C-alpha cells in the first residue's frame, strides 16, 4: 500500500479524508479554505477542524511506527510583540485520548512534535529556524515538514533533509486514536494564525527517500511560484529579489532609464533578538501577458511583458537589439511598439529541483530559436582612469545562457528571479 | 568627471567647423556618445552619435550627408566634423555620454549622463 491511514484534501468547498478508509471530517466556519489545497487557522474560536477517525474497521488502538507529513507556512512575528512571540506556546494539532498522544506546537521560531504515553511520560522533538537571517528561507513561506516514529527515534525532516531526532526508548505505549483537532490552542495574539496543506498521516516509519521523493512530488507544478511559494500571477503587483545578490534591489536611476542595484535597507530598531532585510522596497514590478489565456496564473515558458510602477504610469522593461559585448544594460522605458528593441520575455524555470525561483529569456521571436540573454544584475564601469570605480546594473547578459546548462543547477546564480508580493504574513 | 568642449564659434553660411570633446574623468571605450545642439528658443536635440566602438553611427536627417563624427580611443576623445554649414544651425553645442554601448537609430537626451558646459557656434551673414 503506500500504508497511508489519513489523507485530508479539498474536495468542494470542504476538507475530506480520502485515505479509503473514511474518517469523518468536519471543518468549522472560521476555517478559510482554497482550491489550491490550503487551509487557514485563525485565532477566533470558531477556527477548528475535528477529525474523528474510523473506529470501526483497522487497528485502531496503537501504532508503534508511523510518521505525519504536511507544508505549512507560519507569519513573521510582530516587531513589536517579540516578547509575546518568544515567550508564548500554542498547540496547532492535538490528537489525544485518555491524556496521551501526540501533539504539535509552535513557540515563536520554533516548531514542536511532543509525544505523551499513558504514564504521563512526554518527550519532544523540534525544528529551530534563524531569526536573524538577512533573508529567511523559511519565514513566512512554504516549507514541507514529515515527521517520522518509531519506538527507538522521533525525527524531524524539513524540506526532504533530517533536521532534528530525539530518543524514545523511554517512551512506551501511546493512544493514537483519539480525536484529531486542529486548532490554535494557547495564549495567541488576536492576529495569529497559520497556513497548512495537504495534511497525511501515515502508518509507518518513512525512510529518507520516500519522504524526499514524496516532497519532490507534492512541491511540482506546471506553474511557476513566487516568494512565499503560492502561485505566480498575472497583473498581480511584486518587487523583486535576486537569488545570487539576495541584500540588493532595483530602482530606476535618477533623470535616466536604467536599473541601479542597491543594498536592502535592514531592522533598524534595537531589538538584540531579530534582524532582517527590507522586502518591500525597489521599484514595483508587475506581469502581463503576450497572448488560451484562462486563469490569470503563469506557467512555464509563457511569453509575458514585464512592466513596472514609474510615478503614476505603467513602464516596460526592454533591451537594446543588438549589443556588442557579452552584456548590456536593461532599458526602462514607458510603452511603446517600437523597432528598436525587444519587449518580450519567455519566463523559465531550468532548475530540476524545488525552487521557487524563476528566470527571465529575451528571444528574438516567439516562433524563432535564437536567444538574447538571460535577465540578471552585472557590474559595469562608471567612472576614471586613475580611480577604477564599478557600478552594478539592472542587465541582460549572454553568459547566463551556457551557465544554466551546468548539472547539478546553480542556485547562486544571478539570472535568477524571485517576486515579492505584499502578504500579511510579513510586516516591517 | 566632467567633459572637455572645444571647437570654434564665428563663420559664414557655407563653411565648416569641427568640434572636440576630451574625456577628462572617465575612461571613454565602453560608452556611446553623442552631440547635442540648442538654438536660442528651442530645447536640445540630437545632431550625431557613435556607438561605444564604431559599429556605426547615426546622425539627425538634415546634417544627415553633412556632419560626420568620429571618435580617439587613445586620446580618449570624440570629434564632430561640420560641413556646408546652413544659418539655422547656429546655437549651443554640447557633448555627453550614454549609459549604454549601443547608438539607438533615434537619440534620447535621456541616455546620456555628462554634460557641461557648452561651446557656442553662429552662422550668419
Amino acid at each position: 500500500l503506500n500504508n497511508i491511514i489519513l489523507n485530508l484534501r479539498y474536495k468542494d468547498n470542504n476538507l475530506i479524508d480520502l485515505s479509503g478508509y473514511g474518517a469523518k471530517v468536519e471543518v468549522y466556519d472560521g476555517v478559510e479554505l482554497n482550491d489550491k489545497n490550503q487551509f487557514k487557522l485563525t485565532s477566533s474560536a470558531n477556527s477548528k477542524i475535528r477529525v474523528t477517525q474510523n473506529q470501526n474497521i483497522i487497528f485502531n488502538s496503537v501504532f508503534l511506527d508511523f510518521s505525519v507529513s504536511f507544508w505549512i507556512r507560519i507569519p513573521k512575528y510582530k516587531n513589536d510583540g517579540i516578547q509575546n512571540y518568544i515567550h508564548n506556546e500554542y498547540t496547532i494539532i492535538n490528537c489525544m485520548k485518555n491524556n496521551s498522544g501526540w501533539k504539535i506546537s509552535i513557540r515563536g521560531n520554533r516548531i514542536i512534535w511532543t509525544l505523551i504515553d499513558i504514564n504521563g511520560k512526554t518527550k519532544s522533538v523540534f525544528f529551530e529556524y534563524n531569526i536573524r537571517e538577512d533573508i529567511s528561507e523559511y519565514i513566512n513561506r512554504w516549507f514541507f515538514v514529515t515527521i517520522t516514529n518509531n519506538l527507538n527515534n522521533a525525527k524531524i525532516y524539513i524540506n526532504g533533509k533530517l533536521e532534528s531526532n530525539t530518543d524514545i526508548k523511554d517512551i512506551r505505549e501511546v493512544i493514537a486514536n483519539g480525536e484529531i483537532i486542529f486548532k490554535l490552542d494557547g495564549d495567541i495574539d488576536r492576529t495569529q494564525f497559520i497556513w497548512m496543506k495537504y495534511f497525511s498521516i501515515f502508518n509507518t516509519e518513512l525512510s529518507q527517500s520516500n519522504i524526499e521523493e514524496r516532497y519532490k512530488i507534492q512541491s511540482y507544478s506546471e506553474y511557476l511560484k513566487d516568494f512565499w511559494g503560492n502561485p505566480l500571477m498575472y497583473n498581480k503587483e511584486y518587487y523583486m529579489f535576486n537569488a545570487g545578490n539576495k541584500n540588493s534591489y532595483i530602482k530606476l536611476k535618477k533623470d535616466s532609464p536604467v536599473g541601479e542595484i542597491l543594498t536592502r535597507s535592514k531592522y533598524n530598531q534595537n531589538s538584540k533578538y531579530i534582524n532582517y532585510r527590507d522586502l518591500y522596497i525597489g521599484e514595483k514590478f508587475i506581469i502581463r501577458r503576450k497572448s488560451s489565456i484562462n486563469d490569470d496564473i503563469v506557467r512555464k515558458e509563457d511569453y509575458i511583458y514585464l512592466d513596472f510602477f514609474n510615478l503614476n504610469q505603467e513602464w516596460r522593461v526592454y533591451t537594446y537589439k543588438y549589443f556588442k559585448k557579452e552584456e548590456e544594460k536593461l532599458f526602462l522605458a514607458p510603452i511603446s511598439d517600437s523597432d528598436e528593441f525587444y519587449n518580450t520575455i519567455q519566463i523559465k524555470e531550468y532548475d530540476e529541483q524545488p525552487t521557487y525561483s524563476c528566470q527571465l529569456l529575451f528571444k528574438k521571436d516567439e516562433e524563432s530559436t535564437d536567444e538574447i540573454g538571460l535577465i540578471g544584475i552585472h557590474r559595469f564601469y562608471e567612472s576614471g582612469i586613475v580611480f577604477e570605480e564599478y557600478k552594478d546594473y539592472f542587465c541582460i547578459s549572454k553568459w547566463y545562457l551556457k551557465e544554466v546548462k551546468r548539472k547539478p543547477y546553480n542556485l547562486k546564480l544571478g539570472c535568477n528571479w524571485q517576486f515579492i508580493p505584499k502578504d500579511e504574513g510579513w510586516t516591517e | 568627471v566632467q567633459l572637455a568642449e572645444s571647437g570654434g564659434g564665428l563663420v559664414q553660411p557655407g563653411g565648416s567647423l569641427r568640434l572636440s570633446c576630451e574625456a577628462s574623468g572617465f575612461h571613454l571605450e565602453h560608452f556611446a556618445v553623442g552631440w547635442f545642439r540648442q538654438a536660442p528658443g528651442k530645447e536640445r536635440e540630437g545632431v550625431s552619435c557613435i556607438s561605444a566602438s564604431g559599429d556605426s553611427t547615426t546622425y539627425a536627417d538634415s546634417v544627415k550627408g553633412r556632419s560626420t563624427i568620429s571618435k580617439d580611443n587613445a586620446k580618449n576623445a570624440v570629434y564632430l566634423q561640420m560641413d556646408s554649414l546652413r544659418p539655422e544651425d547656429t546655437g549651443d553645442y554640447y557633448c555627453a555620454a550614454s549609459h549604454f554601448s549601443v547608438c539607438g537609430k533615434n537619440i534620447r537626451k535621456i541616455e546620456y549622463r555628462y554634460w557641461g558646459q557648452g561651446t557656442p557656434v553662429t552662422v550668419s551673414s
